[PDB]
């Protein structure tokens, strides 16, 4: 695997982050849906 | 409706009747090709279950 | 409006006219359980389900989430 | 044709011996001869014939005993195949 | 053996439990390793203070190595594996874990209990974690579950268990369906859920049954769901009093269904799927009166015309795999542009790979879309009850053509067959069932030929390749011949099943709700001024193009089918109600008695009023929504994912002289038509010198009036 | 982490299955001819026939649920000895183990037992169709002919040699075996007068068939007197020889499996053979052919272009599915629809060793589900309406809503709906063909689901809808457990069967 995309430079990521933009971040699966929480076994248990 | 009869009053209104299958319910004959049928519908889930679910 | 209603035989299991009294509780048991299995399947999905980025949000190509080519 | 025996010893039928009754006086010379039995079978009430009447808990149990199984016996192979005596649980999990 | 005094024994033992974790807690914290110097010491009276002073918390540390112990057996039994982590024996591993208390060093009875409670509050739901995971699928599996299991357990179910239970399902499904509506269409939000690896399809493939919430895809779901709430509501009305009304309520739940998978689908495998289903399910739809063989033949010519288009789909799927080795949508969309220089060697021809394919999925789509030749099904599909009728019509079975073709653009947009084919059978098929529904005389073929005609309008509009005038039409056009259809029902209903307004006449008093809701919707539906339904024709003659070598007879056609709406429209309405008393006389009689009249009277159902009330708001409302998404100065759709433009909207925003008066001639063309079926006589009557006279003092009086709005003011 | 332990495990298993069959059916064959004089039913409650038809049931159920397990072992056995073979790469490391034989039981005929996936699909496939054609023979065993109880398990006794055997002559014996009990229960069992030519007729064309294969058989043996089926690696057979064997070959077991325009015997046979054997024909009998003919052709090098049988397969096809739609018999139309699919199937393996092998398997288990399923609803139909004609029946939906039911099912499940083995093996048929020759793959597909579709459908909607007004006394109630479940269980195993490994496939 490598990257596909062409390449941007730090300097651009500042700039853009100045600007106000956020970089893309995926996000862990909340307790309710990750099936190795306490919560989703005592939703299971109810 | 004008004359509408109502389903306590109206003697053609059916309730849920009639018979699942053609087996009699109060059968004396050991009749077991059910049995053989259900226990390999079981066995099958089970082997499912037991050796490839996962 | 509708046909005129006639007979129906006890024997045969069929929903001409059929009416239970029952029916309330019949749906109550019927409705929840399927709920709860579809809230079940729902979450279970979840876990491979894909959105795209927000509106503030921009993907890094360098970031490992953008997409990479094979390396021969 | 069927050649089995009717009246068995297991469990006694359900019968009802009155909706049949026998005449036995005040025959006519033209009249045939009553009927010896006349006893009729009786469901137990509250006996629904369109569905199974099914009221136990055997097979729901036995189900549920196989899954929960299935899900033990995967979290035991899944910790052989990462070798390991128990599944290492991360701290975060995400889509995929 | 006292309820009182076991519920207070349990309270005080919660508490003394709770108290003596909390200090086990703090002593543990402050003596981290060194608790056991002062919990274990060897003094019996300090040993015997612990132990009475910790009795909850060694009880539960005793059952606690108990429970353990018994679980570690019953694995190590199930699974022939290793021992309880050592061998330790009963005694020694019991006393071991009782005396142990570090367990608890981080146990608080009470936080617990909080937080048992707490994962259960509804509270924390909140419109960012809806966002980020789609409810949409939990609400259509609920739909689908009801529906399936309804149609198992029907003796469980009485027709109020069915109706209720149904109506629930469909309720909240549509709840959360407008819900999302906003946010896929405006603000780009679109969802690619996968529920696991389906089927293998090949020596190491394997395709995932996966579905894609796109604009796309919403844009035909919440039309065909918001359609079916209503008919699903009306169904009870219009079945009343029928044998089987629960097995037509379950055969609509299951088309509808079935097209929400067809138009929500994340590949080519759920997309076929889909496309069975509907067909199996229209079949069901169409066969409803199984007792008469008639009917079957119908059910049965539907059946074939999907089984073809089920071939020409599966053979187009086959090419698209055998040419690039996936089956997802996204995947074949953006990688179709690198394959379109590639030709498939044939029997004796190399036909060109893109033309092949879309000849394929356009054959496919005109067989379901019932365009000139495949439509002869669609006439003799009106056998279903009305309200199936309805939903197959508007926006469920005969749509699927021009879904295909939305969701496959980027394909048909480099194919040279498409661009010829599409505009030309469009405009043929539109002209066809335009007039044939203006010649009608029966409503539901009256309304399947409209349908016919709408259907080859959508198909221009897409060539013309403005797909948001493409989605406006398709909305406008579903919403308002639904509405059509539930009105005829009724009338039909009313006139004993005879669905010819030849027999028809006068029914504007016994039935005046159906009156005006007739009235609005065929205004709105057959293209007139002043009316939601001018604006997608107009767009359609905007988007029109004229490269076409065949231009002369699309353009004429285009025009003739227009046009034709208006005879259609004032045949049905006018014959249904307003016309001469034409019907049975017992038709009149057996409602005009007196003793009828009550504050309950009425020919029809108040359920049924209300909903068709509620789905013509909602119309209104939705294609106002969209009107101003697309139509308006500030461009807020959301990404349709194509390259393509066709620069059509720059004769919506600036127009030139030329097509301005271009488009006064079909206005024109128009009112003299309207002038026309309004003046005209065609039977001898005491009005008829009167009618004249009204004709020339509307003439006159409409010139003066110009004069003096113009010039005079 | 593979161990020698599942090794030995599924060799004893597969290995001690047969002898578990074998004994089961000794004990029986012992008791019926040492209980009686005459080896008759006594028409009491206290018959010998209860006890028979008991241990033939539950020795074919349990010996289908240990198939189950030593199926399942082979597949974990099979996998692991390719990682083994592939994943070592050094040159002086080689996997090299072998194992020492049992003491408690004999090698039957002294082969060393190898299984492959496609032999334990077909031993799957007799199973599972023996147990639902035993079941539906019930009715038909009575007081003369109760000595074919046993049939089955003597199918299933070769059918596992058959497929355990490593032997080219054992294979070609344990092909041949099957013909006399087919033969019998046809002759014996069928209620029909017609069935006595039916099953001359069987027999004529199936022997002709045998005949081809034998004289195959004795050209690979007299010029190669190895039997072991695997050193023929190391002899190469010249162009005449090799031509003269694949041509052999296919036509002989084409006469089984029926290709166009050798399925004459196959329509009578299906028409006047009892109800329950024919599901048991259709499903199973055609399939042992199919698979002598790929151990065959893959054993064999064939320099020859193989159109001229592609051409055989879908002229065969197609005449099936052009003839699906003049058939008033249901029972007639189903043997057509068995001949399209078989014919399917054999043009499946017409490319060698190559991937279609694996849609051609897939196809195969498809389609003796669906051919179960398809028999057994019209033995269903003529068992309970006394006739399986369209003129003579009609509306049965509305008299027997569950058998409509499942008949508009088995519908659905005919015409390949996605979620089903039928759909996957057509996509993997069809999706080959397209690359192989994409025109006559699109005439295969049009011809097939579409004139065949259409005609198949016809009947059976007309059959099931109508009205039923005719003979309102002698009328039928449904269907019973029996047949509920069966009809079930095949549907559940033609949906569930797509989540099998798709390591094999
Ligand atoms: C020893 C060898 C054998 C010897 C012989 C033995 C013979 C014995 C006899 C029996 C045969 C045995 C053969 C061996 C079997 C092997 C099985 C096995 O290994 O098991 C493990 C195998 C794989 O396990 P694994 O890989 O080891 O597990 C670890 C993986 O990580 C697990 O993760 P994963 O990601 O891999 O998960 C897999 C699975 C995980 O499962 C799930 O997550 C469950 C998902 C359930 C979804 C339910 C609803 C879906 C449909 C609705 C979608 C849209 C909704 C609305 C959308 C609205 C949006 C706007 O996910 C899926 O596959 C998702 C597919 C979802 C679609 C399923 C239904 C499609 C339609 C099928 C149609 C066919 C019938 C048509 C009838 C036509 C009329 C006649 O798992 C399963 O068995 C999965 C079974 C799932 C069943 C799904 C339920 C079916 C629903 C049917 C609905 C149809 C409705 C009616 C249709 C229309 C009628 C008109
Ligand atoms: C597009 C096509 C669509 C087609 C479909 C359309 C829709 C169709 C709808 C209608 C048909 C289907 C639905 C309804 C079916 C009927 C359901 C029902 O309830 O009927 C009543 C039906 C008739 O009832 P019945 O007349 O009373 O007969 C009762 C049964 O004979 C016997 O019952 P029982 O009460 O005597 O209970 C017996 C139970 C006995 O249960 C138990 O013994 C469980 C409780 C004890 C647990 C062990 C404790 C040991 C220690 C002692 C502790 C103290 C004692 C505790 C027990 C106290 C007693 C409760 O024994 C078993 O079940 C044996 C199974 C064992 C193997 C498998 C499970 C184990 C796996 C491995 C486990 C490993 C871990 C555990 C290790 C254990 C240690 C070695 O009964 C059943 O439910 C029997 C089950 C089978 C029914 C038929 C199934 C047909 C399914 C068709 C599926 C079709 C799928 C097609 C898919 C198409 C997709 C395209
Ligand atoms: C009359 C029939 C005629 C048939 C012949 C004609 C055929 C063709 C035409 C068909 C149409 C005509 C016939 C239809 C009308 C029938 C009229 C009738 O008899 O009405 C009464 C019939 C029975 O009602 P009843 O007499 O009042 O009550 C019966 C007893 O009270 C019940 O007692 P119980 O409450 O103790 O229940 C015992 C047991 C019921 O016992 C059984 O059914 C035995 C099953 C043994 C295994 C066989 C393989 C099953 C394959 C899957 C399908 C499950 C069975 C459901 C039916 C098929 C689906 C429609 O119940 C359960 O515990 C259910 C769980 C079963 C799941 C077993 C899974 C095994 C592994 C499968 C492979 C791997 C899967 C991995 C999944 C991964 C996670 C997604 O009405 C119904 O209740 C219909 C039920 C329909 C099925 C839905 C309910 C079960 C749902 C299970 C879970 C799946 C949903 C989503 C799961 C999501 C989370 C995982
Ligand atoms: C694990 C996840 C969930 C598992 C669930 C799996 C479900 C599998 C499918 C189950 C189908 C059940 C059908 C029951 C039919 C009962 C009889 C009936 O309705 O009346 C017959 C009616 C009248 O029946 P009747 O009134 O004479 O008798 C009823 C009572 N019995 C049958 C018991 C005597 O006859 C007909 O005219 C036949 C109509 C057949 C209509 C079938 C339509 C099915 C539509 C399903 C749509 C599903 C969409 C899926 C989308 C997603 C796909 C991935
Ligand atoms: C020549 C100039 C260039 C244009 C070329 C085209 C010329 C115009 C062609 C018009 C064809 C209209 C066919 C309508 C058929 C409707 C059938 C129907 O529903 O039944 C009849 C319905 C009446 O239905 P009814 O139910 O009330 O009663 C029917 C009674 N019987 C059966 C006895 C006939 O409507 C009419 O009667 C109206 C149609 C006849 C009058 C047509 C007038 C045409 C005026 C053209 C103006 C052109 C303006 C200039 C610009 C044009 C080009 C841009
Ligand atoms: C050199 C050694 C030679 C060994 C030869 C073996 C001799 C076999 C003799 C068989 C006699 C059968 C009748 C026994 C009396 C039955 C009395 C009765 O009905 O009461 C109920 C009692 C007990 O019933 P129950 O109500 O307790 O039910 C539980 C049943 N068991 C105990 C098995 C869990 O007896 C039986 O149920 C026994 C049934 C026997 C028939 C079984 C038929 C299935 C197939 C197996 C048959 C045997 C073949 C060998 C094994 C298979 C191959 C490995
Ligand atoms: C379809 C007919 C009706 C149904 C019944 C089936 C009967 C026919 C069964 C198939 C027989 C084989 C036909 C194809 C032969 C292809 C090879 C060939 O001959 O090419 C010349 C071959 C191949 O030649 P070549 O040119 O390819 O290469 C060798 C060339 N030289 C020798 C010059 C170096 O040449 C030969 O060596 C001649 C062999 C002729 C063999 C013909 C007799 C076969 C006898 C055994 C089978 C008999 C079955 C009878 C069954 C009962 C009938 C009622
Ligand atoms: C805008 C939508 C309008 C229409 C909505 C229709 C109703 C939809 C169903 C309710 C919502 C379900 C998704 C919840 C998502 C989630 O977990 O959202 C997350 C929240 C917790 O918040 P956090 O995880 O963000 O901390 O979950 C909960 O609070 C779970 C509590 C239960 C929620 C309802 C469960 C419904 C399923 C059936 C229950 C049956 C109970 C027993 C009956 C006898």
């Amino acid at each position: 695997m490598q990257n596909a995309y062409p390449e941007i430079t730090d300097q651009h990521r500042e700039f853009l982050k100045k600007q106000g933009l956020k970089v893309y971040e995926p996000k862990p699966l909340p307790d309710q849906i990750n099936p190795f929480s306490k919560t989703y076994w005592i939703t299971n248990a109810f | 409706d004008a004359y509408y009869h109502d389903d306590t009053h109206e003697g053609l209104m059916n309730e849920p009747h009639g018979y699942l299958t053609m087996d009699d319910p109060m059968d004396l004959r050991p009749n077991y090709e059910k049995s053989a049928l259900e226990l390999l519908f079981l066995v099958s889930g089970g082997a499912i279950l037991a050796l490839m679910l996962g | 409006g509708g046909f005129q209603k006639y007979p129906i035989p006890r024997y045969l299991h069929v929903g001409q006219w059929i009416v239970n009294k029952n029916w309330k509780w019949n749906t109550f048991h019927m409705f929840f359980p399927t709920a709860i299995l579809c809230f079940m399947v729902w979450r279970n999905s979840m876990i491979s389900t894909a959105k795209p980025p927000n509106y503030g949000e921009y993907v890094d190509p360098q970031s490992p989430v953008a997409p990479k080519a094979i390396k021969y | 044709r069927q050649n089995f025996a009717k009246n068995i010893t297991t469990t006694d039928i359900p019968k009802d011996s009155h909706h049949f009754a026998a005449k036995r006086s005040g025959f006519t010379q033209t009249e045939q001869a009553p009927f010896a039995y006349n006893d009729v079978y009786q469901y137990p009430k509250d006996y629904k014939p369109w569905n199974y009447n099914y009221k136990g808990n055997g097979v729901l149990l036995a189900l549920f005993l196989g899954s929960a199984f299935s899900l033990v016996a995967y979290e035991r192979s899944y910790a052989s195949k990462t070798g390991r005596y128990q599944r290492k649980v991360q701290q975060n999990y995400y889509q995929i | 053996f006292n309820s009182i005094l076991f519920l207070l024994f349990f309270i005080v033992n919660l508490y003394w439990f709770n108290s003596g974790l909390i200090f086990f807690n703090s002593v543990y914290k402050i003596h981290h390793d060194a608790w056991t110097l002062i919990f274990q010491t060897d003094s019996i009276l300090n040993k015997l203070k612990i132990y009475f002073f910790l009795l909850p918390l060694y009880i539960s540390s005793f059952i606690h190595s108990i429970s353990t112990w018994y679980y570690n057996y019953i694995l190590n039994f199930l699974l022939f594996s290793e021992n309880l982590n050592t061998n330790t024996n009963f005694v020694d591993y019991i006393t071991y874990n009782t005396l142990l208390l570090s367990k608890f060093e981080d146990f608080n009875l009470f936080v617990y209990i909080k937080t048992l409670l707490i994962t259960f509050d509804i509270r924390q739901i909140n419109l960012d974690f809806l966002n980020e995971y789609p409810i949409i699928l939990l609400t259509g599996l609920l739909f689908l579950f009801t529906t399936i299991f309804s149609l198992i357990c029907l003796s469980y179910l009485g027709l109020y268990g069915v109706f209720i239970l149904n109506l629930a399902s469909i309720l909240l499904f549509w709840l959360s369906m407008l819900y999302y509506f906003n946010l896929i269409v405006s603000e780009n939000y679109y969802y690619y859920i996968s529920l696991g690896k389906w089927m293998y399809l090949s020596n190491g493939f394997r395709v995932s049954f996966d579905l894609l919430i796109d604009l796309t895809s919403i844009s035909f779901s919440f039309l065909t769901l918001t359609i079916g709430v209503f008919v699903y509501i009306y169904t009870f009305s219009y079945f009343r009093y029928e044998p089987l009304v629960e097995r037509l309520i379950l055969f609509l739940n299951s088309f509808m269904i079935s097209m929400i998978l067809l138009v929500s689908s994340g590949n080519f495998i759920v997309l076929f799927l889909g496309w069975e289903l509907i067909g199996l399910t229209s079949f069901f739809l169409i066969n409803f009166w199984s007792t008469r063989v008639g009917t079957l033949k119908a059910a049965f010519k539907a059946f074939s015309f999907n089984k073809l288009s089920d071939l020409f789909l599966f053979f187009a799927i086959l090419i698209i795999f055998s040419t690039t080795y996936n089956l997802d949508i996204l995947s074949f969309n953006n990688q179709i542009y690198l394959y379109e220089s590639y030709n498939i060697d044939m029997f004796y021809w190399s036909i060109n790979l893109i033309e092949i394919i879309s000849f394929f999925f356009i054959s496919c789509a005109f067989i379901k879309s019932a365009q000139f030749g495949a439509h002869i099904w669609l006439p003799d599909s009106m056998e279903a009850p009305v309200p199936a009728s309805a939903l197959i019509h508007s926006a469920t079975l005969v749509s699927a053509g021009i879904y295909l073709l939305l969701r496959l653009s980027p394909l048909f947009e480099l194919s040279k067959y498409a661009y010829f084919i599409l505009p030309l059978i469009g405009s043929v098929t539109a002209f066809y069932g335009g007039l044939v529904s203006a010649f009608q005389s029966d409503t539901k073929k009256t309304l399947a030929y409209s349908t016919i005609s709408h259907c080859g309008f959508l198909m221009v509009s897409y060539s013309t390749g403005v797909l948001e005038f493409v989605i406006l039409y398709l909305y406008v056009h579903g919403f308002f011949k639904a509405a059509t259809f539930l009105c005829v029902g009724n009338v039909n209903r009313f006139n004993r099943n005879i669905q010819d307004f030849k027999r028809m006449g006068g029914f504007y008093k016994y039935l005046p709700f159906e009156c005006l809701a007739s009235f609005v919707c065929m205004i709105n539906l057959s293209g007139l001024p002043l009316t939601l339904g001018f604006y997608i024709k107009h767009l359609l003659f905007i988007g029109l193009v004229e490269s076409y070598t065949l231009y002369p007879l699309i353009f004429s056609s285009l025009i003739l089918g227009a046009i034709a709406g208006v005879f259609y429209s004032y045949r049905l309405f006018y014959s249904i109600f307003f016309d001469t008393k034409k019907g049975k006389k017992a038709i009149y009689l057996q409602a005009s008695r007196i003793i009828l009249n009550s504050k309950f009277y009425s020919n029809t159902s108040l359920a049924s009023n209300l909903s068709i009330t509620f789905l013509v708001l909602i119309s209104y409302t939705v294609i106002l929504y969209l009107y101003c998404t697309t139509l308006n100065n500030y461009y807020s759709l959301s990404d349709l994912k194509s390259i393509y433009i066709n620069n059509a909207y720059s004769y919506f925003y600036k127009p030139d002289y030329n097509f301005l008066n271009a488009v006064s001639i079909l206005n024109w063309f128009v009112i003299i038509l309207l002038i026309s079926v309004i003046y005209l006589n065609w039977r001898w009557s005491y009005y008829y010198t009167k009618s004249i006279d009204s004709l020339s003092k509307f003439i006159l009086f409409s010139f003066f009036f110009f004069i003096f709005s113009k010039y005079i003011l | 982490m593979f161990n020698l332990n599942t090794i030995y495990l599924s060799r004893i298993f597969i290995e001690f299955n047969f002898y578990f069959l074998f004994f089961l059916f000794l004990i029986s064959s012992i008791i019926f001819y040492f209980s009686k004089i005459i080896s008759i039913q006594n028409l009491n409650q206290n018959s010998v026939f209860n006890f028979l038809k008991l241990a033939n049931i539950f020795g074919i159920l349990i010996s289908f649920f240990i198939h189950i397990i030593s199926f399942w072992f082979y597949c974990i056995y099979s996998y692991n000895l390719s990682l083994n073979i592939f994943s070592d790469i050094n040159l002086y490391n080689s996997n090299s183990i072998e194992l020492l034989n049992n003491s408690l039981l004999p090698n039957y005929f002294k082969s060393n037992i190898t299984i492959d996936f496609f032999g334990l699909i077909l031993l799957t496939l007799a199973y599972i169709v023996g147990f639902v054609s035993i079941l539906a023979l019930d009715t038909r065993l009575y007081w003369k002919n109760i000595k074919y109880i046993f049939s089955f398990t003597i199918f299933l006794l070769i059918v596992y040699v058959y497929v355990t055997v490593s032997n080219i002559l054992l294979f070609f014996m344990c092909y041949e075996l099957l013909l006399i009990p087919s033969f019998l229960i046809v002759y014996f069992v069928s209620p029909s007068r017609r069935a006595i030519q039916a099953s001359l007729y069987f027999v004529i064309w199936t022997q002709l068939g045998s005949l081809l294969v034998l004289i195959a058989i004795s050209y690979i043996i007299s010029i190669t007197n190895t039997y072991e089926f695997n050193d023929l690696k190391y002899f190469n057979f010249t162009n005449s020889e090799s031509t003269i064997i694949i041509f052999l070959i296919f036509l002989g077991f084409g006469f089984k499996a029926p290709i166009w325009p050798f399925h004459y015997w196959l329509t009578k046979t299906h028409v006047e053979a009892p109800s329950g054997f024919s599901i048991y024909l259709s499903g199973f009998l055609v399939k042992t052919a199919l698979y002598g003919f790929y151990k065959f052709n893959t054993s064999i090098f064939i320099d020859i272009d193989s159109s001229i049988f592609i051409a055989i397969c879908i002229m065969g096809v197609v005449d099936s599915s052009l003839k699906m739609w003049g058939q008033t018999d249901l029972k007639k139309l189903v043997a057509y629809g068995t001949i399209q699919e078989m014919n399917i199937i054999y043009l499946a393996f017409c490319w060698g060793d190559s991937c279609a092998i694996l849609g051609g398997i897939l196809f195969s288990a498809t389609h003796a589900f669906l051919s179960a399923l398809m028999f057994f609803l019209v033995d269903c139909i003529y068992r309970r309406y006394h006739t399986r004609s369209l003129v003579e029946v009609n509306g049965i939906l509305h008299i027997t809503p569950n058998l409509g039911l499942s008949i508009l099912f088995m519908l659905v499940f005919f015409s390949g709906i996605p979620g089903t083995i039928k759909f996957i093996s057509e996509f993997y048929i069809f999706s080959g063909l397209l690359e192989a020759s994409p025109f006559i793959c699109f005439i295969l597909m049009l011809v097939a689901n579409v004139l065949g579709l259409i005609g198949f459908s016809k009947s059976w909607f007309n059959a099931t809808f109508g009205m039923p007004k005719k003979n309102t006394k002698y009328l039928p109630m449904d269907l019973s457990f029996k047949e509920s479940y069966i009809i079930l269980y095949c549907f559940f195993f033609l949906f569930i069967f797509s989540y099998f490994s798709s390591i094999f496939f």
